[PDB]
RNA sequence: GCCCGCCGCGGUGCUGACGCGCAGAUCGCUCGUCGGAGCCGGGCAUGGGGGCGAAAGACUCAUCGAACCGCCUGGUAGCUGG
RNA sequence: CCCCGGAGGACUGAGGGGGAGACGGGUUCCGCGGCGCCUGCAUCUGGCCGCGGGUGACUCGGGCCUAAGCGGCGGGUGAAGACCGGGAAGGGGCGUGCCCGCCCGUCGAACGGGGAGCCGGCGGAGACUCCGGCAGGCGCGGGCGGAGACGCGCCCCCCGGCGACGCGCACGGGGACCGCGGCGGGCGGCGCCCCGGCCCGCGAACGCCCCGCAGCCCCCGGACGCCUUGCGCGGAGAGGGGGGCCCGGGGGCGGACCGCGCGUCCCCGGCCGCCCCUGAAAAGCCGGGGGGCCCGCGCGCCGUACCGACCGCACAGGACUCCGGGGUCAGCAGCCUCUAGCGCGGGAGCGAACGCGGCUCAGGGAAGUCGGCAAGCCGGCUCCGUAACCUCGGGAAAAGGAGUGGCUCUGACGGGGUCAGAACUGGAACGGACGCGGGGAUCCCGACUGUUUACUAGAAACACAGCGU
């Protein structure tokens, strides 16, 4: 049976530090403790061990990444437009 | 002297800066003899004791005798 | 303590082995009326700082 | 009875190297006995794994032949790793030379 | 659990149920749906009639 | 007719010296020289770790010795996307990719960087917090000039024979998370430096600081100072264009 | 950096004892806290108009709105005593 | 005699008034003798006084290594004292003559790293140090097997390893401890009962053989399974069958009485969780690639006695760490206790006021007082039953009720206690000592945990996450 209607994981914290840190806690404590995909291994064990340090538990390669999460937004966009810029220099 | 009659060890005081090989070759050479092992300590008031241990097949009465120590 | 410099054994020992009395026949031979040695010194109110 | 003991050691700081088990005697008396830190034994250079066949021994104790292993690489490379420098050496050689 | 998981091995490795009978019941063990041994011993006279 | 403050004790050093104690070392790109000045040179990602103070990670990556037998052992800030036994270029000639060192004046307009040289050779000063990147402007060929953006977004005249690294620094992020207790800025300054936590200047006597005393707690006087302002005196709001809190910039 | 509670660490009230003391700050009962911005030991660093301070002008060896030691110095006093 | 002995009566109560170390003290240690001083009373006592004595190391520590640091460096600067410092033609192997080379400290830890020790005995005072017995370390002299995982002399350059590391609720294994019975040996009491009470029944380091869960690896082959308290794992090859390696451990033989249990402490194991925190270094020792080539003897220097005998002018203060039995019990709480140890500036008489620490009081119940200050009420465990408001997490032990002993039985869980139920019985009693919240309706201040005027102020003051310049 569900045990909390909305904290979720800030259960933990009980009554303390308001409304509106918790509700920034619970989304950033959900991407740090999830499970991502390997982008070598092909399976989902990749979790953090350290603020920008990502090891897939099954193949063993470490990553390097985001804070919270193992690929950000930013990242994608530069990823993708240098690889455009790189295939425009390949006549 | 219990210790000399059984045990055939002989008890001296000697000078501070002298280490064990050189208490073994003075005893040696000086009083005519074998030693075995040789044992040191500085007491509290600054002296050098040696416990002197002389060979299986010696007697420390004997020595200790003509040394006048009985 | 029990775990000391050969140094300040050497200084301690001294002081242990001049803590004594005026002997007797010193007395009579020096012609002494004063006979307390006033450099003796006892452990329970000495602060010896060797 | 009474079972207490006394320390071994030079001074009672109990440190990770001044830790002891006890023991009865033939002659009826709880003994302190040390229980030295068991070293680890070597790992893989190339992925950290402990290498099969060497006991957990510092080397000064054991006779040349327990410290070694009967392969290129023995002590070094786990075997696994010994294939795959194998194949990489010989299939980039194949990929060089002739296209 | 350990009661539970001794007994459902035994059958299993005596062949007395199948390898998906096993894990069904292995489940069910986990969720708590048996009190005691003697109440899972007459689950598996049903489920195997 | 005081003490002497806080901000001129720092100077000083002792208590106010930097926590170095179990740090990797310092981080810089690998040293231009004959092979990388003429062609490119190949290194592998050996490992990826957490360096104590910092916020973005570090890699350990191995080259061969160039001008002897072995090899060479080299810190690099990690761009996002570098990852156990990668394959990393240095050169002018080295390609286009992720974790490569190439000089700025061969790299494409609208390419992200990081770990930018402000002069040659200096092994990279600019973009180096996590999350951080410079955008490649344009190039003018006959000064022979790169125009950069750095991240505060001003723009930059540099060399085009100062070097980068292709990519943005890893760990992007990192300040969106709230800290939510004394307790998380303790860990995170202890890693760091003694400065943490701290005290108000109008809660102090006067002798203390220049904000100091009153029977209510005000600074008095304006708390914009000028420029020249000696030590002592150059506290609050040091030569201020503006104050306040109101929108509309850009 | 959750709650009751032992050692520990602290020090609320009795404006209790004591106040020619057990003591130049202690004792009894009661009380705060007890997995943490937690407590303890050794080594090391910062020196006087300087240090150090979660800030009380607090602490810096019973000394602090400027330590202690010797000297300048038998410092000067239209002021008190002889 | 407050000393010694015997008998009795008590206490400290395993976080000890016990047994031992580190620091500090420095001979306070031991034996014999003694009472001039001290031992705020006495003394035939003694840490006091006199006279003799006393601490033994290849294996314990220091010496070595490096930490945070500190010093040194062609030189640099300053009136100097001195302070500051890589940009300097900076040293080794050997065997002539060649060859290799960028530039510090045999300063800094008697808790970190660090080759190697156990048992029995003997003395007034020493022991991991002596003696006897049994070992270990470091030195010096007279190319093969397998299918495979794997099994069975050096020197230089480079690549590596060990040394070498955080926290945590659980779960598992070993050791020690602790209990319950049997059997052997010995006690004590005994008015009645008593095969029912008490004490003793011991096995080291080290060497050879076997045995070792988890975990990692090999072979076959190719998949709706395997499996934990929790998880976790598999075509990047599971399950099944057969093997290899590690495992601070156990057993047998040496060295040399018998079973069965719950629990506690310590170490170890595999996992899982956490971090804007990610949890030393070096000496020393070893491996890989490439290339060139049994018997004898010894192990130096320093510490080692004792003590909370230390600091507070001598003292209810202050003063780091080991080992940790039984009963009641949730328990390292309180209360009683085995082992061990037994001082605390002295006694006797009387039973006034007053005080200091305690106890009980009819009827009333805050009328007392600035003020319920002080005191008292409540309190364990099980069941029942619980509102406003709220950041939906709380409020909450809200408020309020009922039961609880002894004895004789019954049921449930795979030898072990727990949980549930019934009959009988006792002044109308039962958390019978001990331990152990009083509750509620509101207003002001500060969000919260935290900090502070050592010695008259703990707060509304400081800090804080967040916000902004
Ligand atoms: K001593
Ligand atoms: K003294
Ligand atoms: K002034
Ligand atoms: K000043
Ligand atoms: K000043
Ligand atoms: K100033
Ligand atoms: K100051
Ligand atoms: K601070
Ligand atoms: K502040
Ligand atoms: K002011
Ligand atoms: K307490
Ligand atoms: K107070
Ligand atoms: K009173
Ligand atoms: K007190
Ligand atoms: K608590
Ligand atoms: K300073
Ligand atoms: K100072
Ligand atoms: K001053
Ligand atoms: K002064
Ligand atoms: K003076
Ligand atoms: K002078
Ligand atoms: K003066
Ligand atoms: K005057
Ligand atoms: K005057
Ligand atoms: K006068
Ligand atoms: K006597
Ligand atoms: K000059
Ligand atoms: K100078
Ligand atoms: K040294
Ligand atoms: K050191
Ligand atoms: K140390
Ligand atoms: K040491
Ligand atoms: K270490
Ligand atoms: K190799
Ligand atoms: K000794
Ligand atoms: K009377
Ligand atoms: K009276
Ligand atoms: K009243
Ligand atoms: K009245
Ligand atoms: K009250
Ligand atoms: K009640
Ligand atoms: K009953
Ligand atoms: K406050
Ligand atoms: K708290
Ligand atoms: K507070
Ligand atoms: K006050
Ligand atoms: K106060
Ligand atoms: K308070
Ligand atoms: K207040
Ligand atoms: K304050
Ligand atoms: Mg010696
Ligand atoms: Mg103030
Ligand atoms: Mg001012
Ligand atoms: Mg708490
Ligand atoms: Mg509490
Ligand atoms: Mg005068
Ligand atoms: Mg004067
Ligand atoms: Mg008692
Ligand atoms: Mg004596
Ligand atoms: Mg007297
Ligand atoms: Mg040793
Ligand atoms: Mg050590
Ligand atoms: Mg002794
Ligand atoms: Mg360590
Ligand atoms: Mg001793
Ligand atoms: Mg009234
Ligand atoms: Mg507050
Ligand atoms: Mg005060």
């Amino acid at each position: 049976a569900k045990r909390t209607k909305k904290v979720g994981l800030t259960g933990k914290y009980g009554t303390r530090y308001g409304r509106a840190a918790r509700k920034q806690l619970l989304k950033i404590e959900t991407s740090q403790k999830a499970k991502y995909t390997c982008p070598f291994c092909a399976k989902d064990k990749v979790r953090r061990t350290a603020c920008g340090i990502w090891t897939c538990r099954s193949c063993s390669k470490t990553m390097a990444g985001g804070a919270y999460s193992l690929h950000t937004e930013p990242a994608n966009a530069a990823r993708a437009t240098i690889r455009r810029l790189r295939l425009a220099r390949e006549d | 002297t219990t210790q000399i009659e059984k045990n055939n060890t002989i008890v001296f005081i000697v000078d501070r800066r002298a280490s064990k090989p050189e208490i073994r070759k003075a005893f040696e050479t000086v009083f005519e003899t074998k030693v075995a092992r040789v044992n040191t300590l500085i007491t509290p008031l600054g002296l050098k004791k040696a416990f002197i241990r002389l060979a299986p097949d010696v007697q420390a009465m004997d020595v200790a005798s003509k040394m006048g120590l009985a | 303590t029990a775990n000391k410099t050969l140094s300040r054994k050497l200084r301690l020992a001294k002081k242990t082995k001049t803590n004594k009395n005026i002997p007797r026949w010193v007395i009579a031979k020096d012609h002494l009326k004063k006979t307390w040695n006033y450099k003796r010194h006892h452990w329970r109110r000495s602060h010896l700082k060797l | 009875a009474d079972c207490r003991v006394t320390c071994r050691f030079h001074s009672t700081y109990r440190t990770r190297s001044k830790i002891v088990r006890y023991k009865r005697t033939p002659g009826n008396r709880l003994t302190s006995l040390r229980v030295k830190k068991l070293p680890n034994a070597p790992h893989c250079a190339e992925t950290g794994k402990q290498i099969h066949g060497i006991p957990r021994v510092i080397p000064q104790h054991l006779t040349r032949q327990q410290r070694k292993v009967s392969r290129p690489y023995g002590g070094k490379l786990c075997g696994s790793a010994l294939r795959a420098h194998i194949l990489e050496s010989f299939l980039n050689e194949e990929n060089q030379a002739l296209r | 659990q350990r009661v539970l998981r001794r007994l459902l091995s035994r059958y299993r490795d005596d062949e007395k149920i199948d390898r998906h009978l096993y894990e069904t019941l292995y489940a069910k063990a986990k969720g708590n749906m048996f009190k005691n041994k003697r109440v899972l011993l007459e689950h598996i006279v049903g489920m195997q009639k | 007719m005081g003490r002497r403050i806080r901000v001129q004790r720092k100077g000083a050093g002792s208590v106010f010296r930097a926590h170095v104690a179990r740090r990797l070392g310092a981080a810089k790109l690998r040293a231009n020289d004959f092979a990388e000045r003429t062609g490119s040179v190949r290194g592998v990602v050996k490992a990826i770790l957490h360096d104590r103070g910092r916020g973005a990670p570090l890699a350990r990556v191995q080259f061969p010795n160039m001008r002897g037998e072995g090899r060479v052992n080299e810190l690099f800030i990690a761009p996002e996307g570098m990852y156990t036994g990668q394959e990393v270029f240095s050169g002018n000639k080295a390609t286009l990719h992720i974790g490569n060192i190439l000089p700025v004046g061969n790299i494409p307009e609208g390419t992200y960087v990081c770990n930018v040289e402000e002069k040659p050779m200096d092994r990279g000063c600019l973009a180096r917090a996590s999350g951080t990147y410079c955008l490649v402007v344009a190039h003018n060929m006959e000064t022979n000039k790169t125009r950069i953006r750095l991240p505060s977004g001003q723009k930059k005249l540099i060399s085009s024979k100062a070097r980068a690294m292709i990519g943005l620094v890893a760990g992007g992020g990192r300040t969106d998370k709230p800290l939510l207790k004394a307790g998380n800025a303790y860990h995170k300054y202890k890693a760091k430096r003694n400065c943490w936590p701290v005290v108000r200047g109008v809660a102090m006597n006067p002798v203390d600081h220049p904000h100091g005393g009153g029977n209510h707690q005000h600074i008095g006087v304006s708390s914009c100072v000028p420029r020249n302002a000696v030590p002592g005196q150059k506290v609050g709001l040091i030569a201020a264009r503006r104050t306040g809190c109101s929108g509309g910039k850009r």
